[PDB]
């Protein structure tokens, strides 16, 4: 057993986290009351990972749902699968952090950390072997960027040897007015360099984009948006869940998906929004993307594609192989091999073939230079510090989180440029 | 007496053990609840098979095996397999989480918490031998626990167990079925530490058992268990001198006198003949001529390299089913005349042949031709050390950067035992030139 | 030719016990300079994370100023 320790904070991270267990729960044959109603015995054979078993053959996920908010909690009970959390797992408060990620990291949020590290105890305490964490949370709000930074960084303490992946959804003004999202998001993405091992960059800006132009939805709701989030969290999490030649787990990921430390922030992929070059093509467009970043601007490090359904092995290694021939210029040559195919026979609902990408290319510097010109623009003007500075912030650190990101982008463009020869 | 313990380390090790071990029972007539009628006598024995197995009292012929792997999924199917019978669970040693690729948890982090039981377990074995010859180690370069732990497994074994003998079989990562970017990092750490330690080791070239498998069984995407039934027969045809017995049967060790002019050239090719659909093999019958001449085609090697451009230390031709020497002399004869087969000038040009009459044995449902002949060369060629350019090209590709060097370190490595292993490695690759320099 | 047989047998036995030896001591100082290693990678790490618990406790001293 290699369990997996799910934790959802904020609006935005309770959202996806809900859709994530209802779309996997389905995958697995598990109902809204935690029976299996199953086909495949592959459905259980990784069921640890995101699930414990409770005497009576009931599975419950392996979840902690937390909020400054108290609304959330209701709104998490009446929704679908509302019925399969533990009702111990809800660490909720009264405040409501409004945007403030001073409020979720140093006050507010810290009165209720505690609270929430008592209900990952529990949780990792029980586990046979804890891989590590997966947090789910937005960074242009307070409470899952404040709070949910605090929390990473608290448990890293006391779980220093396991391994940290968040999913975390950037800020984009075609999604959301609020204005101070680009502080929130750099205090953040300073967190996240150092203190986690895997960083899922959703962004915002890119799912707008996909509704918008590929689907030809005008506006797009928060339903379409995490319809692809929900997607891809299901694809790149399948090789976690499903017994594959590959035997996936967050460390291994991590091994092979981040050769220098503060380089682990991902640009995930999905296709379809069909035959295998039809799929391969797709899945190395830009338009498919889930960070709002052109690959051909960069250079991949690494990459990490999982194929799901009935296909046919050597059809999707020919194509691999030729996408790799075909776009030479755009991978990396002093790192052999770092393109990686698995398959899966078990497709997601609606589909009979998708394809999931999971790579490290150097062109998400265009999503941190996005959020790095939101920010300078307000913090030149100093607007709205004090919010920040009333709970005690001091307005250096400000400084920091944009030196540390700018940092961030000139070390993707080094090995954006770095030759073998 | 002269037994032989086979240790098979990680996924790779374990899986290539299951074929082998299922191999060895059907060619001695083994059952998979470890009964062999055609054994009388119960409890014991000297014969030739007793090298690989022990009797109990109760009939039942147990492998002179362990199994180790640091996480427990492979090693559970051995447990609730077809030939779960075989094994006591002692032989059998898992842990709960791998190496995770990475050799420095494999040797330092998550080995070093279960060296000392598996040590303990293989002084078991030891202790039921009463003239222990050495060790079979089974293993990958490229998995975190198969280079990691192997290497801190046969450091352990040199203290204790002297200068007793240890083998390798070791598997070379090819990209078609890799793991992990960082197989060439963990294949030269490995290579480095063991080198000292291993007295031969017979290399496995993934992707040259993948382009078999491709071209000559007709398998159009080989998996694990299409290359470790092709692995399992090359192994077999190693050991079967271990195992049987005859009159024209020459020992693995005494091919080893001849393979290994100096220690650290302790790499043999092993080139095998012939693997046939049996669609192809209906009504076509290979001669001795035909599978010797096909141990000199490089497509048939278990390590791609073209020893045509390299030169000639050993040859050993390792026969087995109905084959009479009278007709590997004048096969040999042929293939000197006709092919380029050019030794150093400080070693004899002479062919070493070993003969074991009793046929090569198919595992049911697998793609081999059951053949009334079959043939394993081992010589050492300096062709060989293309591999170790390949796999330190890679190294140095990814080191020049230090990419992915820091998960090593966070587990208590240090940079100097990178380079230190790949200065090694660079003396393996000049040693490899030297003796192929004519005398002065 | 007595003792000179003795000194081969001699040589024989005191070079697989050096080798013992000294594979025995350079595994001893590999697993220990390792664990080392390790163990301050690990404490440099909590170092760091308690420099945060420094600094929040900081921030709320500075806004307990209101
Ligand atoms: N994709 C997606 N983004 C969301 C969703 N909900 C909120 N967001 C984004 O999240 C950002 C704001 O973060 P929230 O999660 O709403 O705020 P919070 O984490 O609950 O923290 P507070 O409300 O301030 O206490 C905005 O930029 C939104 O665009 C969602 O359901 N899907
Ligand atoms: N021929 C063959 N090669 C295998 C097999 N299993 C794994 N490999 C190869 O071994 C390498 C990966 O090493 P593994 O043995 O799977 O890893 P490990 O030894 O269990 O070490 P961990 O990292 O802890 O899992 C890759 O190059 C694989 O291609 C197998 O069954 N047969
Ligand atoms: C292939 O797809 C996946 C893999 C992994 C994974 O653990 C792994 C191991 N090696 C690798 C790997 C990555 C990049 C280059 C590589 N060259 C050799 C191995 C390798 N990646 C995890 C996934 O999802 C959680 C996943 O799905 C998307
Ligand atoms: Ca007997
Ligand atoms: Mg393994």
């Amino acid at each position: 057993m290699r369990e997996i320790v799910h934790i959802q904070a904020g609006q935005c991270g309770n959202q996806i986290g809900a859709k994530f267990w209802e779309v996997i729960s389905d995958e697995h044959g598990i109902d809204p009351t935690g029976s299996y109603h199953g086909d495949s015995d592959l459905q259980l054979e990784r069921i640890n990972v995101y699930y414990n078993e409770a005497t009576g053959n009931k599975y419950v996920p392996r979840a902690i749902l937390v909020d400054l908010e108290p609304g959330t909690m209701d709104s998490v009970r009446s929704g679908p699968f509302g019925q399969i959390f533990r009702p111990d797992n809800f660490v909720f408060g009264q405040s409501g952090a409004g945007n403030n990620w001073a409020k979720g990291h140093y006050t507010e949020g810290a009165e209720l950390v505690d609270s929430v590290l008592d209900v990952v105890r529990k949780e990792s305490e029980s586990c046979d072997c804890l891989q590590g964490f997966q947090l789910t949370h937005s960074l242009g709000g307070g409470t899952g960027s404040g709070m949910g930074t605090l929390l990473i960084s608290k448990i890293r303490e006391e779980y220093p040897d396991r391994i940290m992946n968040t999913f975390s959804v950037m800020p984009s003004p075609k999604v959301s007015d609020t204005v101070v999202e680009p502080y929130n998001a750099t205090l953040s993405v300073h967190q996240l360099v150092e203190n986690t091992d895997e960083t899922y960059c959703i962004d915002n800006e890119a799912l707008y984009d996909i509704c918008f132009r590929t689907l030809k939805l005008t506006t797009p709701t928060y339903g379409d948006l995490n319809h692809l989030v929900s997607a891809t969290m299901s694809g790149v999490t399948t090789c976690l869940r499903f017994p594959g030649q590959l035997n996936a787990d967050l460390r291994k990921l991590a091994v092979n998906m981040v050769p220098f430390p503060r380089l682990h922030f991902f640009m995930p992929g999905f296709a379809p929004l069909l035959t295998v070059p039809e799929l391969t093509q797709q899945m190395f467009d830009s338009k498919n993307m889930m960070a709002a970043c052109d690959p051909r601007h960069g250079r991949y490090l690494t990459v990490a594609a999982i194929f799901r359904g009935r296909m046919s092995m050597k059809e999707v290694d020919e194509q691999m192989l030729n996408v790799q021939n075909k776009n030479s210029s755009y991978f990396v040559e002093w790192i052999p091999n770092n393109v990686k195919t698995a398959v899966c026979d078990i497709p997601p609902r609606g589909l009979k073939m998708s394809a999931t990408f999971i790579g490290n290319s150097t062109a998400i510097q265009e999503l941190f230079k996005r959020i790095s010109e939101q920010f300078t623009a307000m913090f030149r003007r100093k607007a709205f510090l004090h919010w920040y500075t009333g709970e005690g912030m001091d307005e250096m650190e400000f400084t920091e989180a944009e030196s540390n990101m700018n940092d961030l982008v000139s070390e993707y463009q080094q090995y954006q440029d770095a030759t073998a020869d | 007496m002269r037994e032989c313990i086979s240790i098979h380390v990680g996924q790779a090790g374990v899986q290539i053990g299951n074929a082998c071990w299922e191999l060895y029972c059907l060619e001695h007539g083994i059952q998979p609840d470890g009964q062999m009628p055609s054994d009388k006598t119960i409890g014991g024995g000297d014969d030739s098979f007793n090298t690989f197995f022990s009797e109990t009292g109760a009939g039942k012929h147990v492998p002179r095996a362990v199994f180790v792997d640091l996480e427990p999924t492979v090693i559970d199917e051995v447990r609730t397999g077809t030939y779960r019978q075989l094994f006591h669970p002692e032989q059998l040693i898992t842990g709960k989480e791998d190496a995770a690729n990475n050799y420095a948890r494999g040797h330092y982090t998550i080995g070093k918490e279960i060296i000392d039981l598996v040590l303990d377990r293989i002084r078991k074995l030891a202790d039921q031998c009463t003239g222990l010859q050495g060790f079979l180690v089974f293993h990958s370069f490229g998995g975190g626990t198969g280079s990691g732990f192997t290497s801190l497994l046969m450091e352990r074994l040199s203290v204790d167990y002297g200068k007793k003998s240890k083998l390798e079989f070791s598997i070379y990562p090819a990209p078609q079925v890799s793991t992990a970017v960082v197989e060439p990092y963990n294949s030269i750490l490995t290579t480095h530490t063991t080198l000292e330690h291993s007295d031969c080791a017979f290399m496995v070239d993934n992707e040259a058992i993948y382009d078999i498998c491709r071209r000559n069984l007709d398998i159009e995407r080989p998996t694990y268990t299409n290359l470790n039934r092709l692995i399992s027969q090359i192994v077999s045809s190693i050991t079967a001198s271990l195992r049987f017995d005859g009159a024209l049967n020459v020992d693995l060790t005494e091919f080893q006198t001849n393979l290994v002019p100096y220690p650290r050239i302790h790499f043999p090719l092993a080139t095998y003949a012939p693997v046939i659909s049996a669609e192809k093999a209906y009504h076509e019958q290979l001669s001795v001529a035909e599978i010797t001449n096909a141990c000199f085609e490089p497509a048939n090697q278990m390590v791609k390299c073209d020893p045509r451009h390299g030169k000639y230390m050993a040859c050993c031709l390792l026969y087995r089913g109905d084959v009479v020497p009278k007709d590997v002399n004048a096969a040999i004869a042929t293939i000197k005349t006709k092919r380029s087969i050019q030794f150093v000038d400080w070693c004899p040009t002479g062919f070493k042949v070993g003969i074991n009459y009793q046929p090569p044995t198919v595992v049911p449902g697998g793609d081999l031709a059951k053949v009334q002949r079959a043939v394993c060369m081992l010589s050492n060629t300096t062709a060989i050390a293309e591999a170790w350019a390949r796999l330190d090209h890679k190294f140095d590709l990814m080191y020049a950067k230090r990419a992915f060097v820091h998960w090593y370190v966070g587990e208590g490595m240090e940079e100097g035992e990178f380079s230190e292993a790949r200065e090694d490695m660079a003396a393996l690759e000049k040693d490899y030139e030297e003796v192929g320099v004519d005398s002065v | 030719k007595r003792e000179h047989e003795r000194e081969v047998i001699q040589k024989a036995i005191e070079e697989n016990n050096n080798f013992i030896k000294m594979a025995k001591e350079k595994l001893a100082q590999k697993m220990e300079s390792n664990k080392e290693n390790r163990e301050a990678h690990l404490a440099a790490m909590l170092e760091r994370l308690q420099e945060k618990d420094k600094h929040a406790e900081e921030v709320r001293k500075n806004k307990e100023l209101k």
